[PDB]
């Protein structure tokens, strides 16, 4: 259900310079009859050129296949750009000029700590990771488990009944049947 | 459940192995005097049942003779075969009358005389042939045969 709301609205883009730009992440425009500036709050004033005059086939719109809502906000109506005490801001230029990194650290120590550290240590552990039958009773129990469903598989017989498992292949060699292919595979019914 | 003792009344009845009153077998069995596992055993081809009195008879194979033995023999030329269990449980001790039926009366395959010896159940005419000197034998296996059309021409050169 996209819905154009005006477009009428005139709208101007900007090109900030980087720290007032971050800053904004309220001052007052002086539009003087074609060249205007801009008196921030205390705290510079800012001449905004008149990038491009003609400014069509540029629009602004918002959002609130996957249809999604769309509204329209207005036409673009001038393309700007900010132009700037510049000598603590040409200072500021200069001194973005002077990142560094750490370099690497040598171990000062007497070599033969970390040498024993090493190899062999006698020090193990310390740190978790990558650790990780009477026949009768038993047919009878055998066949509630067919009462509860007649196809089970071997082991999961062994998993269920809970006993040592040689009496309990002997019981199932017995009363039931193993099917070894089908569906029903290494199943005994 | 009552499956459990229809199928431990025929495993009981097979420890007796000789058939007996229906009467005294719901006797022997104690606690299972149902008329339903006698009904279950009626419908059981396995364990024959015979209307007079109280009989039970047992299949696998009714064979414990030599003759007919021959006879379920004769019964898998061209087919398949069975194999050493039911001989065996339907007749004790078979692989003494396979070695008293000496020349293919009885054949088997030797494979290891600690396993039981899985069997075979095989007819045909002769088979012994054990006369043949194992000299004969070695100096049959060591002839290497002219491969390809020589052997007919090697053939047709000594006259045969």
């Amino acid at each position: 259900d996209l819905d154009l709301e005006r477009s009428n609205r005139q709208v101007w883009l900007v090109r900030l310079p980087m720290f007032l730009a971050e800053k904004w992440r309220l001052g007052k425009i002086r539009i003087n009859k074609s060249k205007i500036t801009l008196l921030l709050n205390e705290p510079h004033e800012y001449d905004l050129e008149l990038t491009k005059k003609v400014v069509e086939n540029e629009y602004v719109f918002t959002e609130q296949t996957i249809p999604k809502k769309t509204a329209i906000v207005g036409t673009v109506c001038h393309e700007c750009q900010v132009m700037p005490y510049h000598k603590i801001v040409e200072q500021r230029r200069n001194i973005v000029k002077l990142n560094n990194k750490e370099r690497i650290t040598t171990l000062d120590e007497t070599v033969g700590v970390t040498m024993s550290h090493t190899g062999m240590s006698m020090r193990s552990d310390n740190s978790n990771f990558l650790k990780v039958m009477p026949k009768k009773e038993i047919l009878d129990y055998l066949f509630k488990l067919f009462d509860e469903y007649d196809y089970w598989s071997l082991k999961g017989l062994k998993e269920r009944t809970r006993q040592p498992e040689a009496h309990l292949k002997e019981c199932l060699d017995k009363v039931a049947t193993l099917v070894k292919k089908g569906p029903y595979a290494f199943k005994y019914t | 459940h009552d499956s459990s003792k229809l199928l431990w009344a025929t495993e009981y009845i097979q420890k007796k192995g000789k058939p007996v009153l229906v009467n005294e077998l719901l006797d022997y069995l104690s606690m299972k005097k149902d008329d339903k596992v006698i009904e279950l055993l009626k419908k059981l081809d396995r364990i024959e049942f015979d209307p007079k009195k109280g009989t039970f008879k047992y299949l696998t194979y009714d064979v414990h003779s030599p003759s007919e033995l021959l006879k379920l023999l004769r019964s898998q030329v061209t087919f398949k075969g069975i194999s050493c269990k039911d001989l065996k449980d339907g007749w004790p001790q078979c692989d003494e009358t396979i070695n008293q039926l000496e020349e293919d009366s009885k054949i088997l395959v030797l494979r290891t005389k600690k396993d039981k010896t899985p069997r075979y159940v095989w007819y045909n005419s002769g088979g012994n042939l054990k006369c043949i000197d194992e000299e004969f034998v070695k100096m049959w296996e060591n002839v290497q045969l002219p491969q390809f059309a020589e052997l007919p021409r090697k053939l047709q050169d000594l006259g045969l």
